[PDB]
């Protein structure tokens, strides 16, 4: 329920770039500031002869927004000999997978052909460039001299990545023996240390790799996705990976120990070419020590109302257990051909009650199918599967699909205020935005009558006016409010009562407040932040039995509160919200 | 009863209640007896038979001509769902039941194209099939009098993961490392639009040739997609069993396996193929996935038959069961049997009646009961099986609607799968009783101009109560 959708901030790349077809934040360790990152990978560059070659852009977040290319590699390509090029760095795609972690910036390009140094092919390896800080490297583990289809010749090897909390980087090669696909991991220190510009095949010590296998695996795509967790309770991470093509293409998921890469387990799913393993995530959902793995599958059919299969696409959540079991539950698409699913990311904890939450893309719903977000809120019995928020794309396709959602990014606090943002890419409108979570605040509202029955007897109100005792009754109300993080000290609160609720035909009301002589009462009120409960109390009053003749049906007090949110906002203008199970009014009742 | 008990307060809001109930909308009723009840108990009660305003369910057929005997001829006459046309009316809560009925026609008009997989390994195929065209019309002609066949070929789509594109050479001639001619690769092409010369399948079989490609699947979904929406290219009679017969001896791409070639524009199922006959899309657009095949398929009336080899035979089984009025038959490795293989896939494509149901409204719901062979029944059902060419089968349907839809009139289509005979419903929901025509806000009688007009009864504003409007209802009185 949690992100700011009315004042988002959007970023554009140049015309038909692909700009936001990877996201990620920049949070270096050396100062104050941080950034987005967007991948480009059909953006022109300024390299000597290169077409396509595709960037990586770093995002200011405040004021001025600009967006500038960060600059990995200005070369052509390199020759092995004079009119015999060594690689082809046009259309290579570079920026199509984009991953940071303190200063380190790793970035690829799936598309990345060479000419090995045995024969004048043309085969794609794939490359990425890892920065470090002042210091940028190469790193290319399928530019070996296992050269050709039946080895890693045709790799794409940064075709997926990602970072473990030790110095390692996971990379997903779909493409290696014979589209079996591989996994490679290296240490950080390692493929730093090893670079060389002279030498085209780096061997590297610690690297961990999946081999060949059998002929039955050919054409699986391991490497397709992955994501990092622990599976087996040692504190490192192990590799998890979408194999979208194996057992018979009803795809499947690996999970390999990240000190050996020896296989834990397998996940399978269960209809043909429904993509089981486009998108992979690993996060603890339900608040354990033990991560949970979360796995996309696109284009699963259900079946309707009238029995006809319907292409809505699936989630499948599995909770890890110390038993070392998974508890299993799927989680359908909502619209036809939207293809739910697309994306998922790990929010963090976006509105800090105490578990992680998610995002699930499906980027080909909505109205005018510009592509919408899903937002779902983790709970200690697993996923809540109902979503909290819809994020909806807010441009014309122009003329590709828009695809918001394709690529997105959470669990970054890029403006301090305590509470984790969301970045989405929209590639087809070569745009990318940012979604704000706003503080949330809980309610608690106390509402009283000391007398709950009376019978027009305790006639001692003197009133301010005629000279008749007539017949009170004290009523009282109270607020407390807080919330984490970073919001103001004092809220401002209307606070609003109405007696005989129920019947407010512009019939006679029975009841009325003491000083003003009337059945409502409104009082802008001012609370501090904290576990301290503010109240205030007033007179009411019971009519003459000359005035009103239901004496049956109970008086009803009822009052509701509403937040001056405009006065609660912060000076970027972001508005805090009501926590969503705050009920908005309250009542109480009395009998006569 | 159910009709008495809850709140008289309309005309409108008792024919909401049940089915059951009537409503009397004339001052000769005795005050005190419930204006809504059983139109029996309205009689009882001595009122007008022209003031009960009871609605009941109809379903009318308003074009019913009668099923043929032959497919010959007769062309636009020939007819194969009993009735075409119906108007069935509906109330709040009600169900209403109509029986379709529908023919398997013998000496029907067939359209055959045949998409053939021309990857290096289909060699030995593409000798064997060079007279095919007269061997199956030859068989056909037991079957049919109006026999099209036509012709298109794919490999995969022409783009780096796929395709050889160093040395140079490769480009030219897929095949110079084996020392031989091939051509250069292709997505898709057509090459004989739908044609009852059959002799010209023969004179353009002949002129084609295998091309070569990397890895095993092959890019048959998208030839399949531009064979099924391309109409004018291919040629479908409107008037005709479509058979598009596809041939490989391979696995296959399917959507979202085009991004390791840098693409990620979703296919859009729409006709890209140019005036030189190629699939113009091939390089720029995704393959396509089961439920957008599936879906035009369908809109086109298409039958496909996987003719495949034993290597995949399951494959396309598993494939075939989520793709509905589809077979699979197992080629031999030189597709020497694949004229007998058409021949007994039409028969299980004519074996089966099963029913689509299209633009059925969110408010309501259908049920089957399914008659087949002998006058049996099978309950909840939309479909037969172990049938033949000649058959006649019905079915029984009943929909139901939950409760007023908003807008009083719709209309949506039953229909068998791989035929455009159908038969259109239009449904008329008979919320509303005829007296609400003669009202009147702030009317006169009642009491002083707080009452809507009465279709029976005064029906106050805010502020009053009572049968003629009579009391305010700021408190109980008894004035």
């Amino acid at each position: 329920f949690n992100l700011d959708v009315d004042s988002p901030a959007e970023y554009s790349g140049p015309e038909g770039s692909y700009f936001g077809f990877a996201v990620d934040f920049f949070v270096p360790s050396a100062s104050s500031r941080m950034f987005l990152l967007v991948g480009a990978p059909k953006a022109n560059t300024t390299q000597p002869g290169i077409v396509e070659g595709g960037q990586v852009l770093k995002c200011d977040w405040s004021s001025t927004r600009r967006c500038q290319p960060i600059e990995f590699d200005a070369t052509g390509n390199r020759d092995y000999a004079k009119d015999d090029p060594l690689e082809f760095k046009s259309h290579q795609w570079f920026g199509a997978s984009v991953r940071s972690k303190q200063d380190k910036i790793l970035a690829c390009a799936p598309l990345y052909h060479w000419r090995t140094e045995m024969k004048q092919e043309r085969e794609p390896v794939g490359t990425c460039f890892l920065q470090d800080g002042t210091k940028t490297v190469e790193y290319a583990p399928c530019r070996s001299q296992d050269i050709d289809a039946d080895g890693q010749g045709f790799c794409q090897g940064g075709f997926s990545i990602d970072f473990t909390k030790a110095d390692r980087v996971l990379l997903g090669g779909p493409g290696s023996f014979y589209w079996q696909g591989q996994l490679i991991s290296d240490q950080v220190a390692e493929i730093v240390s090893k670079y060389d510009p002279n030498v085209y095949s780096i061997k590297y010590n610690n690297q961990l790799a999946t081999r060949t296998a059998q002929a039955i695996f050919d054409d699986s795509y391991l490497g397709y996705s992955v994501a990092v967790g622990d599976f087996n309770g040692d504190g490192i991470d192990d590799f998890v990976s979408g194999v979208p093509r194996a057992a018979r293409t009803l795809g499947m998921v690996y999970i390999y120990d990240g000190k050996n890469m020896s296989s834990l387990y397998n996940f399978t799913g269960e209809q043909m070419a429904a993509y089981f393993g486009f998108s992979v995530a690993a996060t603890d959902i339900n608040g354990d020590d033990y991560a949970d793995v979360f796995i996309g599958a696109p284009l699963f059919m259900d079946r309707g109302s009238d029995g006809k299969l319907q292409e809505v696409g699936q989630v499948s959540v599995s909770l890890q257990r110390a038993s070392g079991d998974f508890q299993t539950t799927k989680l359908n698409g909502f619209e036809v051909f939207a293809r739910f699913g697309s994306a998922i990311a790990p929010l963090g904890d976006l509105d800090q009650d105490g578990f992680n939450d998610i995002a699930i893309a499906a980027p080909y719903g909505g109205e005018d199918k510009k592509g919408i977000v899903y937002i779902f809120n983790g709970r200690s019995t697993g996923l809540n599967a109902v979503p909290s928020q819809i994020l909806e794309g807010q441009w014309a396709a122009r003329s590709m699909p828009p695809s918001f959602g394709y690529s997105m990014k959470g669990a970054t606090d890029i403006d301090k205020n305590g509470y984790p943002d969301l970045i989405v890419g929209a590639f087809g409108v070569d745009r990318a935005i940012l979604y704000r979570a706003r503080p949330v605040i809980t309610v608690n509202a106390g509402l009283e009558v000391y007398p709950s029955i009376l019978n027009q007897d305790n006639k001692t109100c003197s009133l301010p006016g005629t000279a008749l005792k007539v017949s009170c009754f004290n009523v009282r109300f109270c607020l407390k409010a807080d919330g984490k993080g970073v919001l103001p000290r004092k809220l401002n609160f209307q606070v609003e009562l109405l007696l005989d609720k129920l019947k407010q035909k512009g019939a006679i009301r029975r009841a009325l407040f003491l000083y003003s002589r009337s059945p409502s009462h409104s009082k802008n009120m001012t609370i501090s932040r904290g576990g301290l409960m503010q109240c205030e109390e007033l007179i009411a009053y019971l009519r003459d039995e000359s005035e009103f003749r239901d004496k049956l049906t109970p008086i009803t007090i009822f009052m509701e509160y509403r937040l001056d949110y405009r006065t609660a906002a912060d000076t970027t203008g972001l508005q805090p919200i009501l926590n969503q199970f705050t009920p908005a009014n309250i009542s109480r009742q009395a009998h006569i | 009863n159910i009709c008495t008990t809850r709140g008289v307060s309309s005309c409108q809001q008792c024919l909401a209640v049940s089915p059951m109930c009537a409503w009397c909308s004339d001052e000769a009723l005795p005050l005190g007896s419930p204006r809504c009840d059983l139109k029996e108990n309205l009689l009882k009660d001595n009122c007008a038979p022209e003031s009960i305003e009871f609605p009941v369910s109809e379903a009318r057929v308003l074009e019913d001509r009668p099923l043929s005997d032959k497919g010959s001829g007769d062309s636009s006459q020939v007819t194969q769902v009993s009735p075409q046309r119906i108007a069935l009316r509906l109330r709040p809560d009600d169900s209403k039941n109509f029986s379709i009925q529908v023919r398997q026609v013998e000496d029907y008009p067939v359209d055959i194209y045949y998409l053939m997989d021309l990857s290096y390994s289909m060699k030995d195929d593409l000798w064997s099939i060079q007279n095919l065209g007269t061997k199956l019309a030859t068989q056909m002609r037991k079957l049919t009098s109006n026999l099209r066949i036509g012709f298109g070929a794919f490999v995969d789509k022409p783009v780096s993961p796929y395709m050889y594109i160093s040395p140079p050479e490769a480009l030219e001639n897929p095949c110079y490392d084996m020392k031989t001619t091939c051509l250069p690769m292709f997505g898709y092409k057509h090459v004989l639009t739908l044609t009852d010369q059959v002799t010209r399948f023969n004179e353009e079989v002949k002129k084609q040739s295998v091309s070569r490609n990397r890895d095993a699947p092959e890019g048959g979904f998208d030839a399949i997609m531009q064979a099924t929406v391309c109409d004018e290219k291919i040629g479908w009679r409107n008037d005709a069993s479509h058979l598009l017969v596809f041939t490989t001896d391979a696995k296959t791409h399917i959507a979202l396996d085009g991004r390791l070639a840098g693409i990620v524009q979703p296919n859009d199922g729409q006709c890209h193929v140019g005036s030189d006959n190629h699939y113009s899309a091939s390089t720029t657009m995704d393959y396509p996935s089961l439920g957008l095949m599936t879906e035009k398929l369908s809109q086109k009336n298409i039958n496909l038959i996987f003719a495949v080899t034993e290597n995949v035979v399951n494959l396309y089984q598993n494939y075939s069961e989520l793709i509905p009025g589809t077979t699979v038959g197992v080629l031999s490795m030189d597709s020497s049997n694949v004229l007998q293989l058409i021949v007994d896939a039409y028969g299980k494509i004519r074996s089966k009646v099963e029913l689509e149901v299209r633009d059925l409204p969110e408010e309501l719901s259908l049920s089957f009961n399914a008659t087949c062979l002998n006058n049996e029944v099978i309950p909840g059902l939309k479909s037969c099986m172990g049938l033949k060419i000649g058959d006649t089968v019905s079915f029984s349907i009943e929909a139901k609607v939950r409760g007023c839809p908003q807008e009083k009139e719709k209309s949506f289509t039953i229909k068998p799968v791989g035929f455009k005979d159908s038969l259109i419903v239009q449904v008329t929901f008979d919320c509303d009783c005829a007296c609400q025509a003669q009202a009147e806000p702030n009317s006169h009688r009642c009491n002083n101009g707080n009452g809507t007009f009465e279709c029976g009864v005064c029906r106050c504003g805010p502020g009053w109560l009572g049968s003629q409007c009579e009391c305010s209802e700021e408190d109980y009185r008894p004035s």
